[PDB]
């Protein structure tokens, strides 16, 4: 996988490739790695497909139950529930998860949860096998408070490169935009992003 | 095994070859890899033969009880969720690789489930040892907006690629068509392109050929 | 160290015209050492016949188990269990031991006493049903049995012809396996008489 | 155990 | 906390009656009349859908329930007790039979399992008996058509025809006059509809009568085709319309 | 009858008499109050001086839960401690899983459900306390009162114990005379007065006053006890008013 | 707590009786009479149904006589539902023995374990006893033909002829009068039916108010056969002995 | 008579504890009512705040169980909240297990089964509550299903609950007699709410201010309660009528 | 009366009679006194015998180097509760390297007793305890009753005719509270307090029991010839 | 352990069992009786893992003796053998299985026939005219195939057994220190004292 | 198994 989440002026954007792998065989070329755990709290999934799905399903369930009793959960709270699962089951899980959400108080937030189940709040986060190839690029090109169009471009260009060098990344680039205006799904096909 | 699922206009179709293997030996030339979970939700299974049958019946049983309890027709996503959570609990040790399809009040659906418990959504899918042969065909001929008859042809063509090119697949093609608003039609041995040729000779023996030591009547009665 | 080939032995079943046949060898050994020449692998519960190959302790245990279960079935249902039903019971019972299985290769044969249909089936050690028109094979000489059956067999044999065919499949398969043989039994099963024949075969 |  | 009621709440009185079973039968006496009649090629079970308020939608309350595709049940007594018994009865048909033998249980054996559950509520600690009597109509290949009554004690009996609840005494007498061993299913439906009018006060139509049959296989109700040995459920609920058709030729 | 001898039994009117008897134990206890204010809450309670020998200031009765919630109660003191112990576990586990400190409404239902649970079985006895509690969360200040039945509501002001009526009347005046809101330091003084006024109904033994508060501005949203110059100042304001 | 509502099912009276056992026995005394008679060449089980309605499906019915294994059957007097619980236990217990020893269970051994179960309900657990008495009829190759009874106390005893349920006082007197040791099965069949005929609370004994079974060596050579009589077979045996 | 303290049968085959649990249902002296529109389901209940010291916003007997299900309770609040928490847990679990939102009628059945257990198992008392569940089901459309301490439940065209329930019931029956249909033939939920308030006023013979009522609306894909202001807006429109 | 069958039942006036009957066994108990200054805390207990051939039941139990208690009522219940205290003091040392606050000891006992006043099948403890100790905030005396009520005091007494001593201590307060740096004077005051509760008997050498803890004295118990100094 | 044999002749079952007990490079004992009487007409010999053998044998003996007392009756050899087999069949799937092989020699008094059962640690039961466990069988089975006749007397059986022991003493690597021989017949169980 |  290649995944990332980026905070900006109006909120946060999540991005991902669409490749699922079964060895060197591409088991799914149109995977959706960006997943909803609440109206405006989403996650990017990397690692084991089974582990990350099982985790996201449980988290969605916890937050649905949270909502019923105490109203809308914060993005921090959602990240905490992911952590609890990842940390306590670290021996049996291969899950690299980025959590991203939009509050009206807190605006956009990104929490990354690597293999051991530690939590790290960041302006943006990258992860997955393909992310190694774009640490240089992303560190050089990210700024805070970018516009929506700048942030879409940053993600598009970054994942384009990750996909170019990483054989375990590919297909389409999916993105999910999280603002006060609601939730927007974007998709970009190879013929566009490849020749960037 | 080769198995596939293909969506179309007004429903979904699944297909499977009919070979069972124990190592290089063909254990069964005509087993049914298409399973009924509920009347309009069917399952194609690859992997450990007993696991796909057992996991399919268990969830089929619970779906029936659930359908009765709720006074509703069962949904594919319920079979999907129950299957995946069961398989995940068993950490891959239950070797069932499934293409789940069906129609329900929500519409028509097509999914795959791998043994560790991950699920996928698609318009065309293939699993099993013959999945690459089948997927080559699907990637070559699939299009958006297939008719029922195009979808059936595409599915059985994909299974045929497996039958001819994969040593793990052979014999016949089974199909099941689940169209919205209609009964599922299960087409057992839809294609039979591997009919054994007439043998050269009859090996029926002269009676008395076999040397016998003893006879006796067995008591099956009370 | 492979429990399915410590004791050795084989079972084969075939359908004919309004009949079925099921046969087994009589060997029970401990690897190279032949121990018993009288170890039959076919049992019956009313009119339903079950052959079991594999680890002999499990063969014995499973016979005792299915006798138990069919006896209670009969008491509660007030009728003898049919082959289609027994086949399902075998499958359930084996799969119940999915992660600690009985190391066996069971084979069911009999005639449904309502419909008159001949019926055979085979199973793997964890319960997978293999239903077949023609023949089912099991044991340490299963490759050989598959070869013999696939060439010798033809549909709709009369009971006395079917007898010759199944016997020749068993005998010649057994003779190419070091762990099978040492005698053989053949059951010919018609709608309501069952003949049991012991075959004369090489004792090496 | 057989496969498919 | 937790259940510290591990002792029986049903015990023998000095006269030998089991009070709670007797009192449960009294609750069944109070209950609305239901009945079953066994024909040569089918069974019919029927009852009155006596609504609580006319604002209630009584199609949402099913008194006659499918247990297996060939077995149905109706009751007299306490509705909620019946509802959970149907839930338990459906499940036990699977867990203790279908998951073992790959086929649905025969009527007597499913009945036997329900009876067991009801007997346990008569002896186990901290519970009262079920306040219902069931009538279970069913078909299976080797026994054909059958009709059973199950009581709070856990006892069950096979019937040619019977009735339970409110006006059972009168209705049982009516059925003795009309029942013979040559009834074709349509005749049994007709007799059931006549018997039920005696005990119904208010409206008597297909919206106040609930009525189901165990009869012929219904391939059109199966949901799929292609397995010729699977022929469909013998259980069928008659529609509001189907009942009214038979009430004009009453 | 005999309906009143066993918890969780409905009488023919539909009452659980054992809960009603627990209320008598509450009514028998000392007076305690809460006053909700602009950006927080204030808790006060009368401590009867049984004897010269009680060490003053050293039998503390108001209890903190987590870092932001205060609890006070009237009735059987150990029952109240038991309830607060459970509250502390409920808050710890909430914070553990969800990171954020437990919201006050959320906290109220945790106690409510736990108290209500003790009216479901005959093998437990209802709680012999009414509990006033609250604090400050991300949505502002909340004050709650919770009864032996498990019943609780949000309150502008609340009182319980022997001087509950006297105190209730006094609270009702403040709510009418300060409709735009009452400040934290105002509420502290008012609380002292009301406890002194409600001490009328308990006046053999003289008493020791104890106050606490959470205020977004005055305590940074944390629960703190009122001591020293602030306590003495509020005592003085109360002394003024009963003369 | 819940102590308030505990009947204390397993205590002694001041006289040293078990209330619940006594009261269970009282319950059984109103149940349809069942009779067992043991001959030299077989056993008879006969039992009267609790008063029929004409609409009861009488041929596909069983209320009194149950098969435990191929060599052992029981006749029931008391709560049918209670009896079935015990019957399935006994059936399973028979199969465990067979599985363990590869020999059919000796009759007494089966009877003892069932009686031991009943006993337990009178000494511990605070549950009501089973409101059932059994007549056991069976064969084994140690003692041959045997009759036993057990009751809610879990006490069991062996008999040449015995009755349980209603009117056992009158029935026992009549069996005592006409029973004799050298009796054949067919004589015992007659004695059983004649005894019910005289002790019945009904106007007259008919086929439809009866259940009937024999356990003979009357199959083929040194092996045993259970015959549970069909209604038509009872109707015939009722004529054959001139009661109808 | 210890058959009066626990849920065992009386000699006349009755459960007194269940019957007395029904009497606790009216302890609060509130009346509720529910009706169905074309697109919606409306439930209204009286709101009575006696004490001046209460925070009126925390005084409610309507609950949002899931995104799509609402529930109003007639009965004491501790039992009401106990039932609401359970319903919320059951609805969330159902969604996770089966991959779709729990239908109103299935939740009603599930809560009814739970209640049934309390009528049969001795150690648990019945809850002194009647639960009215409302939604716009994706299969069945606008839905009202109601549960009581006996474990009984059924679907309704419309319903009412409380001490003066019979007045409201017959009022509604008389309307549907006349209207000849299953529901309030109205496009917007705003007007269905108006109908509901209007017929509650006639049946009870009393007027309402904005703080005397409490309203819940179920539409396709959300259930929500109204503020004092949305109700005031609604009371105003009834007056100009 | 109808409401005293168990602890899980309130009376119609909101009382718990089993708890009140537990309180009654304390009243039948031999008198014991607690009092403290700022530097020390003292327990004095009158020990009771069966007859002239018997020992005099111990009423004082050491809980830690800095803590201990006296008992009045059911002695086995004091053994259970003191043993719990020993464990709690112990746990504080092994885990936190921290001597347990006397106040926490108080709270822990209250919560332990309370559980037995709300659940069916149990019973309240039938003993009252006076806990003394010296910790990070100085000398302390606590009074424990099996209702679960624990109270911190300068001085007190419990058991039969304890009202004599409790009155004496109430007047004496201003004196004994300021007996700092003098162990023997604080003890003398304690022995005098207990004497106000004697009737037809006076303090003998195998009848009196004293304990002291404070700034530089580990909790120690004095019996026999070691108390002759004080008679 | 190591050597246990059994031969069934016309009217009895004869069990021969080696006397040596060896641990490491030391023969600790040369007079070990590798047998337990289960009932007056049933005898069981045993060989296998140290400790397991006696623990198992005595446990079966205790169970059979309990049955005898309870029913005042002697279980048939077939019944005892089936009980023993089931115990071993359970054991083989335990956390730690009994590694014990047995021969059960009994005289059935109802049938008036001697019976010899060979059961291995897996619970593999077989009724035989002659039996052996371990490496012993590799010499004796063929020898007995040659010299054994079904209608032999007890004396003929003992001579046949002398042949087996002689061959084993010639060709076996280990010194098993001779055998203790026991005869089970209609009059019970007795031990031959000079072999 | 399917990785991401
Ligand atoms: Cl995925
Ligand atoms: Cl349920
Ligand atoms: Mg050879």
């Amino acid at each position: 996988t290649s995944i990332m989440a980026v905070t900006f002026k109006d909120g946060v954007i999540l991005g991902a490739d669409s490749r699922t792998t079964t060895g060197a065989y591409i088991a799914n070329r149109v995977t959706d790695k960006l997943t909803r755990v609440h109206d405006k709290i989403w996650c990017c999934r990397s690692g084991s497909a089974a582990d990350t799905q099982a985790i996201a399903d449980i988290v969605q369930y916890h937050l649905e139950l949270y909502t019923s009793q105490y109203g809308t959960p914060s993005t921090e709270t959602a990240a905490s529930v992911f952590k609890e699962l990842c940390y306590e089951n670290k021996d049996n899980l291969t899950a690299g998860i980025i959590v991203a959400g939009y509050d009206d108080k807190n605006k956009g937030e990104v929490y990354t949860i690597p293999l051991g189940g530690s939590v790290h709040k960041l302006p943006y986060a990258i992860a997955g096998s393909g992310s190694t190839f774009i640490y240089g690029y992303c560190d050089k090109n990210f700024r805070e408070n970018m516009s929506k169009e700048e942030t879409v471009d940053f993600i598009k260009h970054s994942l384009s490169q990750a996909i170019k060098w990483d054989g375990s990344s590919g297909g389409v680039i999916r993105m999910v935009v999280l603002t006060a205006a609601g939730v927007e799904r974007l998709i970009f096909y190879p013929d566009e992003y490849e020749q960037l | 095994t080769t198995i596939v699922g293909v969506k179309f206009n007004n429903g979904v179709v699944i297909a499977a070859d009919t070979r069972s293997t124990q190592g290089p030996i063909v254990a069964d030339k005509n087993c049914a890899k298409l399973h009924r979970i509920s009347p309009k939700i069917w399952c194609a299974g690859a992997g450990t033969a007993a696991d796909t049958e057992a996991v399919t019946q268990l969830i089929g049983s619970n779906i029936e009880l659930h359908s009765l309890y709720t006074s509703r027709e069962p949904r594919v996503v319920s079979a999907l969720q129950m299957l995946k959570q069961h398989l995940f609990k068993y950490q891959g040790h239950i070797g069932a690789y499934l293409i789940v399809a069906g129609v329900d009040p929500t519409g028509s659906h097509l999914f795959s489930i791998h043994a560790h418990g991950s699920t996928d959504v698609g318009y065309y899918l293939s699993l099993g040892s013959g999945s690459l042969a089948a997927m080559a065909v699907l990637e070559s001929h699939w299009k958006q907006d297939l008719t029922k008859e195009e979808a059936i042809k595409l599915a059985s063509d994909a299974i045929q690629a497996g039958i001819w090119n994969d040593l793990g697949s052979g014999s016949n093609v089974d199909v099941c068509v689940m169209e919205i608003g209609k009964d599922a039609e299960y087409l057992r041995n839809y294609l039979t392109p591997n009919v054994r040729e007439e043998k050269q000779k009859s090996y029926k023996f002269p009676r008395g050929t076999t040397a016998v030591l003893k006879e006796s009547i067995v008591n099956i009665c009370d | 160290s492979d429990p399915s080939s410590i004791n050795g032995g084989i079972v084969v079943a075939m359908t004919g015209k309004d009949c079925v046949a099921i046969a087994c060898d009589l060997r029970l050994g401990s690897q190279s050492l032949g121990v018993s020449n009288k170890f039959e692998k076919i049992f019956h519960y009313g009119h339903v016949f079950l052959g079991i190959t594999g680890l002999a302790t499990d063969v014995t245990t499973l016979n005792e188990m299915f006798r138990y279960k069919t006896n209670l079935y009969k008491l509660k249902e007030e009728r003898a269990i049919e082959p289609e039903t027994f086949t399902q019971l075998v499958s359930s019972s084996l799969y119940e031991r999915r992660f600690g299985p009985y190391f066996v290769g069971p084979v069911v044969a009999g005639i449904n006493s309502k419909s008159g249909k001949p019926f055979i089936a085979g199973f793997d050690l964890i319960g997978c049903i293999d239903e077949a028109k023609d023949f089912i094979v099991s044991g340490t000489a299963s490759d050989q049995l598959f070869g013999m059956c696939e060439s010798l067999y033809e549909p709709n044999l009369e009971p006395e012809d079917l007898f010759e065919t199944i016997s020749q499949a068993l005998l010649n398969a057994a003779d190419r396996d070091a762990l099978s043989g040492w005698g053989a039994v053949v059951y010919i099963i018609k709608k309501d008489e069952v003949v049991k024949r012991y075959l004369k075969m090489r004792q090496d | 155990a057989p496969a498919x | 906390m937790t259940d510290r009621y591990s002792f029986s709440l049903t015990t023998f009185s000095p006269s030998g009656k089991l009070g709670q079973i007797d009192y449960a039968l009294t609750a069944v006496k109070q209950g609305v009349t239901s009945l079953g009649i066994k024909a040569t090629n089918g069974v019919v079970i029927a009852t009155e859908k006596k609504s609580s308020s006319p604002l209630a939608m009584s199609e949402t309350l099913s008194k006659v329930s499918l247990l297996t595709p060939d077995i149905g049940a109706v009751y007299s007594g306490m509705g909620p007790d019946y509802r959970v018994l149907v839930d338990k009865s459906r499940k036990v048909a699977h867990t203790s039979y279908k998951r073992i033998y790959g086929e649905y249980p025969p009527t007597k054996l499913l009945v036997s399992e329900v009876a067991k559950i009801m007997q346990e509520a008569t002896q186990s600690g901290g519970v009262r008996p079920f306040g219902v009597s069931l009538l279970i109509a069913g078909h299976d290949e080797f026994n054909g058509f059958s009709l059973y009554q199950v009581d709070p004690s856990g006892s069950y009996f096979p019937w040619k025809a019977t009735a339970i609840g409110k006006g059972s005494v009168a209705a049982k007498t009516f059925l003795e006059k009309r029942w013979n061993d040559e009834l074709e299913l349509e005749d049994a439906i007709h007799i059931a509809l006549l018997t039920l009018k005696e005990s119904v006060e208010g409206e008597f139509n297909g919206d106040t009568i609930e009525l189901a049959i165990i009869g012929d296989e219904n391939p059109d109700l199966l949901g799929y085709t292609g397995i010729p040995t699977d022929k469909g459920p013998r259980f069928r609920k008659l529609t509001s319309q189907e009942i009214n058709d038979r009430l004009e030729a009453l | 009858t005999g309906y009143d001898l066993s918890n969780s039994v409905f009488s023919p009117d539909g009452r659980n008499f054992q809960v009603e008897y627990a209320v008598k134990a509450v009514e028998n206890g000392t007076t305690s109050i809460g006053i909700k204010c602009n950006d927080g809450v204030v808790f006060a309670v009368e401590k009867l001086i049984t004897s010269k020998l009680l060490v003053p200031q050293k039998n503390v009765k108001i209890q903190v839960v987590d870092r932001h919630i205060g609890c006070v109660y009237s009735g059987l003191i150990p029952d109240g401690r038991h309830l607060v112990n459970r509250g502390r576990e409920e808050a710890a586990s909430f914070k553990k899983l969800y990171k954020t400190p437990i919201p006050i409404p959320a906290f109220a239902d945790r106690l409510g459900q736990y108290v209500q649970a003790h009216t479901l079985y005959n093998s437990v006895r209802p709680f012999g306390v009414s509990t006033i509690f609250g604090g400050v969360d991300k949505n502002g200040a909340h004050l709650y009162m919770l009864e032996p039945s498990g019943s609780y509501w949000g309150y502008k002001g609340a009182a319980t114990g022997k001087g509950r009526q006297s105190a209730k009347a006094e609270l009702e005046k403040l709510v009418d005379h300060h409709p735009e809101g009452l400040s934290a330091r105002e509420a502290v003084k008012q609380a002292a007065k009301i406890i002194y006024l409600a001490h009328e109904d308990n006046k053999e033994k003289d008493f020791e006053l104890e106050i606490s508060w959470c205020s977004l501005s005055e305590t940074n949203g944390l629960h703190k006890f009122v001591k020293g110059d602030l306590l003495q100042e509020a005592i003085d304001f109360a002394q003024k008013e009963i003369n | 707590g819940s102590r308030r509502y505990d009947s204390r099912t397993t205590i002694f009276s001041p006289e040293g009786r078990l209330y619940q056992v006594e009261y269970a026995l009282e319950s059984i005394s109103h149940a349809g009479t069942a009779i067992g008679i043991m001959a030299s060449d077989g056993i008879v089980l006969a039992a009267e149904r609790k008063v029929t309605s004409t609409l009861l499906e009488q041929d596909t019915s069983t209320e009194k006589l149950y098969k435990l294994n191929d060599k052992i059957a029981v006749a029931v007097a008391g709560l049918t539902a209670d009896a079935e619980i015990l019957i399935n236990t006994a059936r399973i217990h028979a199969q465990n023995y067979l599985k363990t020893y590869n020999e059919d269970i000796p009759v007494e051994i089966l009877v003892r374990r069932l009686s031991d179960i009943k006993q337990g309900y009178t000494q511990h657990g605070g549950l009501r006893p089973f409101g059932v008495s059994f007549i056991y009829a069976g064969y084994d190759d140690r003692y041959g033909y045997q009759l036993y009874t057990s009751n809610p106390s879990g006490n069991y005893t062996g008999w040449k002829a015995i009755s349980v349920g209603a009117n056992t006082s009158a029935a026992q007197t009549l069996l005592q009068m006409d029973y004799k040791d050298d009796m054949k099965v067919d004589d015992a069949i007659e004695l059983a039916l004649k005894t019910l005929s005289k002790t019945t609370d009904s106007s007259a004994l008919t086929y439809d108010r009866l259940e009937f079974a024999t356990i003979r060596k009357g199959a083929n050579d040194g092996e045993v056969y259970q015959k549970i009589f069909k209604p038509q077979e009872i109707k015939d045996i009722l004529v054959k002995t001139g009661i109808t | 008579g210890y058959d009066r303290h626990i849920t065992i049968f009386s000699p006349e085959g009755r459960l007194y504890q269940v019957e007395y649990a029904f009497k606790a249902t009216n302890q609060t002296n509130i009346n509720s009512l529910a009706v169905r529109g074309k697109d919606c389901t409306v439930v209204i209940s009286q709101k009575k705040v006696p004490d001046k010291l209460l925070d009126p916003t925390t005084v409610s007997y309507i609950f949002c169980i899931s995104r799509t299900i609402g529930m109003v309770v007639n009965g004491p609040i501790p039992d009401a909240r106990n039932a609401a928490l359970r319903a919320k847990a059951e609805a969330a679990e159902f969604r996770y297990k089966y991959g779709y939102d729990m239908p109103c009628d299935v939740l009603a059945k599930r809560m009814a089964n739970l209640s049934q257990i309390y009528t049969q198992r001795a150690y648990m008392r019945p809850l002194g509550v009647i639960l009215t569940f409302v939604s716009v089901d994706e299969e069945l459309g606008p839905s009202i299903y109601k549960t009581d301490p006996a474990g009984y439940y059924v679907g309704y065209k419309a319903t009412a609950t409380g001490p003066k329930q019979q007045e409201i019931t017959t009022n509604l029956e008389n309307h549907f007699k006349k209207s000849k249909i299953d529901h309030i033939n109205e496009e917007s939920w705003e007007k269905v709410v108006e109908f509901a308030i209007t017929h509650m006023i006639d049946a009870l013979g009393t007027e309402f201010s904005k703080n005397d009522l409490e309203v819940g609306v179920a539409t396709k894909d959300k259930f929500f309660t109204l503020s004092a202001e949305n109700i005031e807006e609604r009371l105003v429109a009834i007056a100009e009528q | 009366n109808n409401y005293d069958g168990d602890t899980v039942t309130f009376s119609p006036t909101g009382r718990l009679f089993q708890v009140e009957y537990a309180l009654e066994a304390i009243k039948q108990g031999s008198v014991t006194v607690g009092l403290r200054s700022n530097t020390h805390a003292v327990l004095v207990a009158l020990k009771r015998n069966a007859d002239e051939l018997s020992s005099y039941q111990k009423k004082i139990i050491k809980c830690d180097e800095h803590m201990g208690l006296s008992l009045a009522g059911l002695a086995p219940d004091a053994r259970v509760l003191s043993n719990y205290l020993r464990q709690q003091c112990n746990y504080s040392s092994l885990v936190f390297n921290r001597k347990l606050a006397v106040e926490r000891a108080g709270h822990l006992l209250c919560d332990k007793a309370q559980k037995n006043t709300q659940s069916y099948g149990g019973r309240p403890y039938g003993v009252g305890l006076l806990i003394i100790g010296y910790d990070k905030s100085g000398a302390h005396l606590l009074e424990f009753q099996p209702s679960g009520n624990v109270t911190e005091l300068y001085g007190t007494a419990i058991g039969a005719r304890s009202q004599g001593a409790k009155t004496y201590l109430e007047r004496t307060l201003d004196t004994f509270i300021k007996i700092d740096g003098n162990p023997d004077e604080l003890i003398k005051a304690g022995v005098e307090a207990i004497s106000q509760s004697l009737r037809d008997e006076s303090l003998t050498v195998d009848n009196l029991s004293i304990a002291i803890v404070g700034k530089d004295t580990p909790f120690t118990i004095y019996d026999g010839e070691a108390v002759a100094k004080y008679i | 352990m190591d050597i246990i044999l059994g031969i069934r002749v016309q009217d009895s079952v004869i069990l021969a069992s080696s006397k040596a007990v060896t641990r490491g490079i030391s023969v600790l004992k040369d007079s070990d009786d590798k047998t337990r009487q289960l009932s007056p007409h049933t005898l069981m010999s045993f060989a296998g893992e140290a400790g397991d053998t006696v623990q198992f044998a005595e446990y079966i003996q205790a169970n059979i003796q309990l049955y005898s007392i309870r029913e005042d009756y002697e279980l048939s050899p077939q019944a005892v053998s089936s009980f023993v087999r089931q115990e071993l069949a359970k054991s083989i799937r335990s956390r730690r299985p009994y590694q014990v092989n047995v021969l059960i020699g009994g005289y059935d008094k109802k049938k008036n026939k001697p019976e010899l059962y060979q059961i291995d640690y897996l619970g593999t039961k077989v009724e035989l005219p002659y039996g052996a466990h371990g490496y012993s069988g590799f010499y004796t089975f063929s020898l007995l195939d040659h010299h054994y006749r079904p209608d032999m007397t007890t004396e003929e059986g003992l001579d046949l057994l002398k042949l087996c022991v002689q061959e084993l003493e010639k060709r076996m690597p280990m010194d098993f220190k001779g055998v203790i021989v026991k005869i089970v017949d209609k009059d019970g169980i007795r031990q031959v004292d000079d072999f």
